[PDB]
RNA sequence: AGGACCGAACCGACUAAUGUUGAAAAAUUAGCGGAUGACUUGUGGCUGGGGGUGAAAGGCCAAUCAAACCGGGAGAUAGCU
RNA sequence: GCUCGCCGGAAGACCAAGGGUUCCUGUCCAACGUUAAUCGGGGCAGGGUGAGUCGACCCCUAAGGCGAGGCCGAAAGGCG
RNA sequence: ACACAGGUGGUCAGGUAGAGAAUACCAAGGCGCUUGAGAGAACUCGGGUGAAGGAACUAGGCAAAAUGGUGCCGUAACUUC
RNA sequence: AAUUCCUUGUCGGGUAAGUUCCGACCUGCACGAAUGGCGUAAUGAUGGCCAGGCUGUCUCCACCCGAGACUCAGUGAAAU
RNA sequence: GCUCAACGGAUAAAAGGUACUCCGGGGAUAACAGGCUGAUACCGCCCAAGAGUUCAUAUCGACGGCGGUGUUUGGCACCUCGAUGUCGGCUCAUCACAUCCUGGGGCUGAAGUAGGUCCCAAGGGUAUGGCUGUUCGCCAUUUAAAGUGGUACGCGAGCUGGGUUUAGAACGUCGUGAGACAGUUCGGUCCCUAUCUGCCGUGGGCGCUGGAGAACUGAGGGGGGCUGCUCCUAGUACGAGAGGACCGGAGUGGACGCAUCACUGGUGUUCGGGUUGUCAUGCCAAUGGCACUGCCCGGUAGCUAAAUGCGGAAGAGAUAAGUGCUGAAAGCAUCUAAGCACGAAACUUGCCCCGAGAUGAGUUCUCCCUGACCCUUUAAGGGUCCUGAAGGAACGUUGAAGACGACGACGUUGAUAGGCCGGGUGUGUAAGCGCAGCGAUGCGUUGAGCUAACCGGUACUAAUGAACCGUGAGGCUUAACCU
């Protein structure tokens, strides 16, 4: 069935799906662009970008709601200094999925998921 | 559950009839450099849609 | 099992290995519990004589 | 959902305490019973000196179900408690005369007349 | 004090499910009994095939037991296939 | 290397028993690993175990084994 | 028989809560189990929750569900006291 | 009756309804006194039965979370 | 000199158990099922005394007879002992009619209601529990009725293992004993990933004659087909009363099926909140991890039921049993022989679904292609260059679609999905700070903060322009109209 039911099990825990979309969602905003399988990028867009949707308004409240997710100050601090003033204008989309092609070992079709505005 | 008689080459055969393979065989030539990839897919050093899109 | 039509007692009997055998014995306790039932309404009526 | 061994509660003065449904009357392989509905139970716990006594079987209405019943509004009259009503087997005529514990309207129907009457609420 | 009580280690193995070309030629998960004793366990010995040992099932004696395994008699015999 | 998750009266850390180089380094990928494999308890070469105080051996001894003569038994051998 | 969910004697064994070597979460230390990536059907297995009813299930309350600790009050028949 | 074939014996109790269960009568097919007879407090992973509680056992399933199943890449069996 | 009496005499001389069993063979020979048969069994019929107040046939039916069925118990060993697994229960059924109910009728010891009996009829429906391992049966309470059987007394490569025929033990009885019991009792491993056939769903290839895109007709087939009660007619007909209709027409339920979340609820480990233990974020504060989601309390979408709608039919054609008209054979009589008219939930349609692989491969509408040269045993041939259309497929973003394919929407000439924004829903008065208080904590800011797949907008991100396949007016014979 599933009808009408958007979100992805991805073979795993509950439990697990909060800490690796957690994990992965820190090693995207330390580094700019990272690279993983299509279903996990289609879906850490979906978490990535309501961090970036956060950061745009800046206060202690939304310093800990962006600490309960992510749970690292140096994300955080990447956060809000970084991009929060580069996506500033835009409305809407703070990240891009871009197919590459394929895993020697277990052929997954990869993506490298990518924030938007990386030409400095 | 096991089988009762030993099946033939033509039962292997026409088994094995829709197995065969397929090719991609329509690619695309970008528009910077031409090298010929998959649609919707970067090529071999980072050209995709003509750009270098993985930046390095 | 014989079971009477008229009255409703109910003889059963599974002794031997046939149903031959076990016919004519249930036949033959029926026959005894119909005639014993005639033997006590020949009584109630003696009672009651009795009674007068 | 009042069905076969439900221990429902008495609400009349007649002195028992707890029945149990054990037939819900009024059609073949009839699963449940609802707002007003006949149904067989029997006695598992009285009053001494009452009227009904303890291993008797005799008819009941229904009047108070914790399901609750359905107004067609889309309300819901939602008790708290299974409880009937004991009858007579032979006839409507209720064994009770102080019927306690507010009961639906939806019994209105003339041969549950004396059961609205006597009700204190509702 | 106790062949006492509840309950881990340790020992044992009653119920259910899974598993039964299994992970495993008897185990696992959730429960369970004993748990200072007629207890359990390490190391080293002793008792042997019509014999050993047995809180006694005809159980156990190297995944084998109403008579172990190996070699020989032996190519036993088979009115049977 | 940075987060995460598991064990923590163990899946941690030492000995005995039993194995026998599986220890470490350089290098290699056919076979072995239930996948790939640069990696490895896999292949090849080299190196590695240093004791008066640890253990054994040694001194003594339990159950028990063997057992000079000896007793007994066709022989073997049994018992001491 | 294997790089096998098995078996294997002795010793050391911290912090917080706790009666405890139970158990939970961590320390030191050691590991993620030598196939993975998607999809999210029936069905199978390990589990969660549930309207009204509450054994009506069934060979049988099998399995689940429930009870569960400390202090105190109170505690029947019968009895070898 | 771990014993009664006939038999679910008969009467009583429990239940709306009780081939089982408890008490009793005695026509004991075919109980019986150390191959012990009759009771008996406690005990029991013991046999049968009842009540309270409690719940998906059931009325009648519904949904959800994980591991297989299903698809793709690698390796690649078996009874027959 | 031998009841060497098993008397062509195996020795001068000889009993039993095996459920601890083992080995070699047998369907040469049993148990389970199938098969042949049909004594018995079950059902129907025939003659008819008698019962029935009178009367044989309303309903029963003695003494006797004749068959059917393959549902009983058996007979025979034909089949299997180099395996055919067994009763009952669960589940899923399916066919037969000797029909339990509903439907249509005759007869009646049928006034009415309610029944008895026989004929036609298989469309659908055809109990829940206490006791037993039991089927059956008894009992309680219903229902319109709680049919009888076949189907390895259907179903263990689907489940259970209670019963029964492994190994333990005991009682009663039998035996000197080992043991034994159509006596009994407590306990006791139920194996297999489906090659084929079959069945349930879903696709690929090719064909359908130029190709492609849509919409239908429609042969064939499947699903569905149940029924109670109350009221009106009328408390009329009938009946001394007591009681109490047919037919026709409304309303309200049960069982079953289809469909759907607007309502009521269930789940809702992607949402919010509370709290215990402990570790960590340098520490307070504030959070995160772990302990089945730690335990809980609520809850969006979706799914789904106990929730909410709907369904069976009416009517028609042709008929069964049956009822009549006209009416001869047979001056009469008579439903039948010619002819005609009524007559059931059964048959064919009507309702709904599948459906042109219906190879008998249909029909209609629309769109697209009307380029040049050689060879040749010159034929619906082969080859080359120039164009490769409509359309399809592939890929991509995904769907209330879905196992995989497929199917539907969209692909910047953009709303398909993610994000963002407004709104809604849910949870509930966040964080920080201020004040009150020794403190936990409360109040104020504030029905705020956070808000999952929900609703309406918006191109910010991703659906890149091309390429790949598919072609170039479509054979032969004949007829009918144009020329
Ligand atoms: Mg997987
Ligand atoms: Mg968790
Ligand atoms: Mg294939
Ligand atoms: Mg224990
Ligand atoms: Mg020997
Ligand atoms: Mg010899
Ligand atoms: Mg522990
Ligand atoms: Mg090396
Ligand atoms: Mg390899
Ligand atoms: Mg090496
Ligand atoms: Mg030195
Ligand atoms: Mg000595
Ligand atoms: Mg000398
Ligand atoms: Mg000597
Ligand atoms: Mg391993
Ligand atoms: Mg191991
Ligand atoms: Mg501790
Ligand atoms: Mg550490
Ligand atoms: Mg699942
Ligand atoms: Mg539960
Ligand atoms: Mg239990
Ligand atoms: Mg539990
Ligand atoms: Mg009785
Ligand atoms: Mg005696
Ligand atoms: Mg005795
Ligand atoms: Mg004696
Ligand atoms: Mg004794
Ligand atoms: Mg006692
Ligand atoms: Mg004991
Ligand atoms: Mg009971
Ligand atoms: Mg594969
Ligand atoms: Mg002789
Ligand atoms: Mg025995
Ligand atoms: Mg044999
Ligand atoms: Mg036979
Ligand atoms: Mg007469
Ligand atoms: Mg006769
Ligand atoms: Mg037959
Ligand atoms: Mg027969
Ligand atoms: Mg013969
Ligand atoms: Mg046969
Ligand atoms: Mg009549
Ligand atoms: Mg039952
Ligand atoms: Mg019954
Ligand atoms: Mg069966
Ligand atoms: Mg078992
Ligand atoms: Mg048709
Ligand atoms: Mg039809
Ligand atoms: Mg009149
Ligand atoms: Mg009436
Ligand atoms: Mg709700
Ligand atoms: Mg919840
Ligand atoms: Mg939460
Ligand atoms: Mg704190
Ligand atoms: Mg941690
Ligand atoms: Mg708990
Ligand atoms: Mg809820
Ligand atoms: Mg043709
Ligand atoms: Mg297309
Ligand atoms: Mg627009
Ligand atoms: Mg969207
Ligand atoms: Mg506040
Ligand atoms: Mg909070
Ligand atoms: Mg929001």
């Amino acid at each position: 069935m599933r009808h009408r039911k958007s979100g992805r099990q991805l073979n795993r825990n509950s439990s697990h799906r909060q800490a690796m979309f957690r994990n992965m969602a820190g090693s995207l905003v330390r580094h700019e662009i990272i690279k993983t399988t299509l279903p996990k990028a289609k879906e850490l867009r979906r978490v990535v970008e309501p961090l970036i949707t956060l950061a745009k308004t800046d206060s202690v409240a939304n310093r800990r709601l962006a600490f309960a997710r992510t749970r690292d100050n140096e994300i955080v601090a990447k956060l809000f200094n970084e991009l929060g003033p580069r996506f500033a204008s835009r409305a809407g989309g703070y990240t891009r999925i871009l197919k590459c092609g394929f895993r020697a070992g277990d052929n997954a079709p990869m993506a490298y998921i990518e924030l938007v505005d990386r030409s400095e | 559950a096991v089988q009762q008689n030993k099946p033939t080459r033509s039962k292997r055969g026409m088994r094995r009839s829709h197995d065969a393979l397929t090719a991609v065989t329509s690619l695309s030539v970008d528009k910077t450099s031409g090298e010929k990839h998959l649609r919707h897919h970067i090529t071999a050093d980072g050209y995709y849609r003509g750009r270098k899109v993985i930046a390095k | 099992r014989i079971t009477h039509i008229p009255t409703g007692i109910v003889t059963q009997c599974q002794n031997d290995r046939s149903q031959h055998k076990n016919k004519d014995q249930a036949m033959k306790q029926m026959k005894a519990k119909l005639y014993e039932l005639e033997m006590q309404k020949k009584n109630a009526e003696k009672q009651a004589m009795e009674d007068n | 959902m009042i069905q076969e061994q439900t221990m429902l509660n008495v609400a009349d003065n007649s002195g028992a305490r707890r029945v149990m449904c054990i037939k819900v009357l009024g059609g073949s392989h009839r699963r449940y019973a609802g707002v007003g509905d006949i149904i067989k139970i029997t006695i598992k716990e009285a009053i001494p000196r009452g009227k009904v006594k303890k291993g008797d079987v005799l008819k009941a209405v229904v009047v108070r179900t914790k399901k609750g019943v359905r107004r067609p509004d889309g309300s819901v009259i939602r008790f708290d408690g299974n409880a009937c009503v004991l009858l007579n087997n032979n006839s409507e005529q209720p064994i009770g005369t102080r019927i306690f514990g507010p009961v639906t309207r939806e019994l209105r129907s003339e041969k549950f007349m004396k059961i609205i009457s006597l009700a204190p609420e509702v």
